RNA sequence: GUUACGCGACCCAGCGGUCGGCGUAACUUCUUAGAGGGACAAGUGGCGUUCAGCCACCCGAGAUUGAGCAAUAACAGGUCUGUGAUGCCCUUAGAUGUCCGGGGCUGCACGCGCGCUACACUGACUGGCUCAGCGUGUCCUACGCCGGCAGGCGCGGGUAACCCGUUGAACCCCAUUCGUGAUGGGGAUCGGGGAUUGCAAUUAUUCCCCAUGAACGAGGAAUUCCCAGUAAGUGCGGGUCAUAAGCUUGC
């Protein structure tokens, strides 16, 4: 029964850009529950880090794709 | 009856065409390679025929 | 023409039905087999028996 | 001296194979070349049946079957020669077809 | 599982009686003796035949058969 | 040096030469390319705006293979499953008006023709550009 | 010239591989060694190389066809069809003590490249749906 | 109290369905002593056994 | 990929209010007498990018769907893909959505019923019409 | 040498138990480059003592028929469980598995002799493979219903039965057949 | 069938790279199927009356592959609805013979048995890539046009290691979209249209399309089957078949 954010707001989106990247783990499982956000905000937003290069994309998969800290 | 309806529903497929060629049954036949013999007639003859049992 | 997986079923179908018909013809002498020898040329069909010349 | 093929088809191997060897020696003191025979793969045919007449019982089937050799063996000669090696005595059970 | 049964051990023994003359330590060898001297309708059989007169061959070298 | 078609990667192939087929944009996409399900055995439209494209593409890679392939020898490469609801699945074929569209539309490139027997063969002019664009997959890692 | 052309399988899919003389070619149907399908099985057909080195496979060209099986039993088919090739052409042309010291590498690691596994499909039987499985029974 | 013992001899299979099995151990702070133990799952002579609570000598199940 | 200000959590175009939330294919699914194969081809006779959410259409985009899929004739949408195709009392070739399906459902079943068809006698008793057997199955809400 | 996928090492791999090192194969013998070995391993006892800890594992991840034959799919599990190991914790994950079979191998059970239960001992194959059932089926209702994957799931897993914790589902399984032995002794 | 070779395409210069493009030289490794061979608990070590045998190991493709056949005595087991196998009884022209027409064998408050599809993310969807084996065919089908689909219309081939067919099968594999919500899971029910088989489709024969979107979130007490290429997943033949598989039998 649990909603989720189709689109952030932003005082989560404040915490996508500093809370994120210092994670020793980064994937969409992980990152969309811990900012309570639908599972395919966690892939867009994690493909918008990763093209500031603020990621580390470490594997990819069509099962999950895997992020680390920078 | 007479000359137009004695015979006269079609049987050119079904259950109704088909018996067997030595006691005449309708049920259980083995078409396959034209065999013809209801299942209890086959294994009858199969020997006479020549299926040999190795299974 | 037919098919030679069919060819050898209708053989066997031949003479099942012809040692059928030896056995209730021939009963009562002493009857016991057919060899068959279907040849492009003349066939000849062997009977065999006990009182020929009741076969005869 | 052209093509004549001639297949041998019988249900056991043992009165083929002596109808086969009967014939590929025929042609050598004939001094008639022959390429060996060829094997076809066996055809085997596979009625499986009910094995009870009323439909009680535990449900057991009857596997028939009856598989068929094939073996093809193919001379070089003119139909005055091939003719009087197939007029022999032939097995009962083999069936022989002469192609042209 | 391998027991041998009555067909194998009397046809074993009455060939050592009547052959011990040319019976040695080797399978294949007594394997080739055992086509030569009897009618065995089966290879699968003549193996075990001449297994049991080679594992006989040894008892017979150290002392007497009952 | 040399590199033929089976020296590259063939997931990668279709996506460059599908690029190609839509930059030389020569090729006839007909007219019902928005409302189709692409075999009676899927269930959706396909995702791709322009599948056409993809699926001319690797209808050109199949005939570098195996050629003499016509429309029934199509629908063989691109069946799938049929889930039949509570019934179990069957293959099943893909569909004649696409893959007879295709065909057609690779023959009005001049990359395949007809064959003396059943199918169609590619050209030379066809097996020209696929080891050319083969070499620039190849370029590419 | 200087050629041998052996097999090895797995259940039904049967892989010759022809062992010329070359410079390091190893490739199946055509395809390269590195780009065939399915690549989770990758390191299956690179234990032939990863293990006795290329240098071993240097003065060979070897072009291995298949057919028949699975993917996955394919993969297994081509590994075994390399690593037989590779001892008959160390042993037809190459020192008998060649062969065995990649015998003995080839032996201590995975026994199935060379010596092929016996099992195949167990036959259906009347009783129930496969092998061994039987239709479910009930009482009342 | 930490105890590791060593399988010497395996005394057949005990139970009501036979699911385990009685072995003679010797322990790894002496190898004089030994105890009788009941040990569960397929077990070899020479494997170690953990022991919880020593001193138990396991009457026939 | 941040939520504008006039983003629609909730979109009446028609009767039935749609979920924002969802992806513009499967929102409109929520009406009735559109499916997932329907709602597609309507969004691409009106070329909408189809990766966007339910609620970032603006209205003058929503105006211009609700218009193709009232008439579909008139998007080149053939007649072999409608809902009603060879209407029994015009002859048309309409796609109703949401009460005209409703609506049509009862006008179908009452004729069936007014002129007592076997087919029309099923559907007044409760029970399977398409010819199932009913010795075993369907118990649910019979008791 | 032989690095398991590419990437993992056997050489520091310690086990640091007496009993649990006959029984748990991962060295440089048993070191293998995928988990998909095909090998014949049940068809003569204690063959499974030598079969390498890393693809009894994969075997493991196959239940619930849904997925029964589709060993492919649990190699790129057991791949990308991995990955997530070295990321959250630093170190192999080689290692990593060897302690959460160590720390999740029930080492007291009870047997059965109407109601009543003995605390027997488990042998020391019985253990790792107990630890090897509770650990897939830990990691399998934990990422049912989730949108946390499986790959996910089957890392956390392992890290937590590593450590000791009581989080795990297999932790608190191997402490729960202890202490129903230690109550009926 | 392979390899060699000769041409031929194409690639970037070689007695290079690919070709199920084409043709013929040696050949049987691969395919086929014949003949023989091979494994015997033989060898070694243990254990055992030192017998019968058993355990382990070497060597080996293999150190119990799987079936078929299968005794005496039975059972009031089933089958007179397989039989021109059959005793007795009943009927025998207004027929319990036989044909024709229509209906029924499907009828639904309910109970049970064998199954199928599912409850989803270890997934579904949409692409892309790449692998079978038994076996059938006068009906099986190639190719070309038409149609969005089911289908249609032309031309051919195969009585078959010749043609379909290198049977381009599924799951799997890779990339997409989805995001824990009875959801894009599930596809029951039902409306409307479109084809085909047939003398006839209504009580929907199947087939296709668009809409409709039910229970079901792993199943109480109970209980079935199973130990190695096995269970399970997964598709494909055969039988029945004008039309035709949720069944069975095989792969
Ligand atoms: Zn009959």
């Amino acid at each position: 029964k649990l909603n989720n954010l189709v689109l952030f707001d932003k005082a989560t989106y404040d915490k996508l850009c500093k809370e994120v990247p210092n994670y020793k783990l980064i994937t969409p499982a992980v990152v969309s529950e811990r900012l309570k956000i639908r599972g395919s905000l966690a892939r867009a937003a994690l493909q918008e880090l990763l093209s500031k290069g603020l990621i580390k994309l470490v594997s990819k998969h069509r099962a999950q794709v895997i992020y680390t800290r920078n | 009856g007479h000359q137009q309806l004695y015979w006269s529903h079609p049987r050119k497929f079904g259950q109704g065409s088909r018996s067997c060629r030595v006691c005449s049954n309708r049920h259980g036949l083995i078409r396959k390679y034209g065999l013809n013999m209801c299942r209890q007639c086959f294994r009858q003859y199969a020997k006479d025929i020549g299926f040999i049992k190795l299974d | 023409q037919i098919s030679k997986k069919r060819k050898f079923v209708a053989d066997g179908i031949f003479k099942a039905e012809l040692n059928e018909f030896l056995t209730r013809e021939l009963a009562e002498d002493g009857y016991s087999g057919v060899e068959v020898r279907v040849t492009p040329t003349r066939t000849e069909i062997i009977i065999l028996a006990t009182r020929t010349q009741n076969v005869l | 001296i052209h093509r004549i093929r001639i297949t041998l088809t019988s249900r056991n191997v043992k009165s083929l194979e002596k109808v086969c060897a009967d014939l590929i020696r025929g042609a050598k003191e004939k001094n008639l070349k022959v390429k060996g025979p060829v094997r076809m793969p066996t055809k085997t045919l596979r009625i499986t049946t009910r094995k009870t007449p009323c439909g009680e019982g535990s449900k057991t089937w009857d596997r028939f079957q009856m598989r068929i050799h094939k073996r093809l063996i193919d001379l070089h000669s003119p139909s005055e020669i091939v003719k009087q090696i197939t007029s022999i005595s032939i097995e009962p059970g083999v069936e022989v077809e002469v192609t042209i | 599982g391998r027991v041998r049964t009555k067909t194998v051990k009397k046809a074993a023994r009455v060939i050592i009686e009547k052959y011990y003359t040319r019976l040695g330590n080797d399978f294949h060898t007594n394997k080739r003796v055992c086509e030569e001297i009897a009618i065995i309708p089966s290879k699968k059989l003549r193996n075990k035949i001449a297994g049991y007169v080679t594992h006989l061959m040894k008892r017979i070298q150290r002392g007497p058969v009952r | 040096p040399g590199v033929t078609v089976k020296d590259v990667n063939q997931q990668e192939f279709v996506r460059a030469l599908a690029a190609f087929l839509k930059k030389s944009g020569k090729l006839k996409v007909p007219e019902w390319v928005d409302t189709v399900k692409l075999a009676k055995h899927k269930e959706l439209a396909p995702y791709d705006e322009n599948w056409f494209y993809t699926r001319a593409a690797s209808t050109a890679r199949h005939l570098y293979l195996r050629g003499g392939a016509g429309v029934g020898s199509m629908t063989k490469i691109y069946g799938g499953r049929q889930r039949n609801g509570v019934m179990p699945s069957h293959f099943s074929r893909g569909s004649k008006s696409v893959a007879r569209r295709v065909l057609q539309a690779l023959e009005g490139l001049k990359m395949v023709e007809k064959d003396q027997d059943g199918g169609r063969k590619l050209t030379p002019q066809g097996q020209r550009d696929l080891d050319r664009i083969a070499g620039q997959v190849a370029a590419a890692n | 010239l200087q050629s041998v052309q052996v097999f090895g399988r797995k259940k039904t899919a049967t892989a010759v591989a022809h062992c010329k003389r070359g410079n390091g070619l190893i490739k199946v149907n055509g395809r390269p060694l590195e780009m065939i399908e399915p690549r989770t099985l990758q390191y299956k057909l690179l234990e032939p190389v990863l293990l006795l080195g290329k240098e071993r496979f240097a003065g060979v060209d070897i072009r291995v066809r298949v057919k028949g099986g699975g993917h996955v039993a394919q993969i297994y088919a081509i590994r075994q069809s390399i690593s037989k090739a590779l001892v008959a052409y160390y042993q037809k042309y190459v020192d008998e003590a060649s062969k065995k010291e990649i015998k003995d590498i080839l032996i201590q690691y995975d026994r199935t490249l060379l010596v092929a596994d016996p099992r195949r499909c167990e036959s259906k039987k009347f009783g129930g749906p496969g092998a061994r499985a039987r239709y479910q029974k009930s009482y009342r | 109290p930490i105890k590791l013992a060593r399988v010497t001899k395996v005394l057949g299979r005990t139970g009501s369905q036979g699911q385990c099995t009685q072995v003679r151990v010797e322990f790894m702070d002496d190898t004089s002593r030994s105890i009788i133990r009941n040990v569960k799952g397929p077990v070899r002579e020479g494997d170690v056994l953990t022991l919880l609570e020593s001193e138990r000598e396991a009457r026939r199940l | 990929l941040v939520i504008p200000e006039k983003f629609q959590h909730i979109l009446r175009v028609l009767n039935t209010n749609i979920d924002g939330r969802r992806k513009i294919a499967f929102a409109i699914t929520a009406i009735k007498g559109v499916g997932r194969r329907y709602a597609h081809v309507v969004l691409r006779k009106a070329d909408i990018d189809l990766t966007k959410r339910a609620g970032e259409l603006t209205e003058d985009e929503v105006e211009r769907v609700i218009t193709i899929m009232q008439n579909p004739r008139q998007y080149k949408i053939p007649d072999w893909f409608l809902n009603r195709q060879k209407d029994v009392k015009d002859g048309k070739y309409s796609q109703v959505l949401a009460n005209g399906l409703d609506n049509k459902l009862r006008e179908d079943l009452e004729r069936l019923k007014k002129i007592r068809a076997h087919r029309g006698l099923r559907h007044f008793w409760g029970l399977r019409v398409r010819g199932q057997h009913t010795k075993t199955t369907g118990r649910r809400g019979r008791t | 040498d032989i690095k398991l996928f590419g990437k993992w090492s056997t050489d520091d791999v310690q086990i640091n138990d007496i009993s649990l090192q006959d029984y748990i194969a991962v060295k440089e013998k048993y070191a293998k480059y995928l988990p998909h070995s095909a090998g014949r391993y049940a068809a003569k006892r204690f063959r499974k003592a030598q079969c390498p800890i890393v693809e009894r594992l994969t075997n493991s991840m196959m239940m619930h028929g849904r997925n029964n034959g589709k060993k492919l799919m649990t190699v790129r599990i057991v791949k990308h469980a991995f990955e997530i190991i070295h990321l959250l914790t630093g170190e192999n994950p080689l290692q990593v598995l060897v302690n959460a079979i160590i720390n999740s191998g029930p080492r007291e059970d009870s047997t059965r002799i109407t109601v009543r239960r003995q605390a027997v001992d488990v042998s020391p194959l019985r253990r790792v493979n107990q630890a090897i059932w509770l650990l897939c089926t830990g990691a399998r209702e934990a990422a049912f219903r989730n949108i946390k994957t499986i790959a996910e799931c089957l890392a956390d897993e392992l890290i937590n039965a590593a450590k000791g914790s009581s989080n795990s589902y297999a932790i608190k399984k191997k402490d729960e057949l202890e202490r129903v032995a230690k109550s009926n002794r």
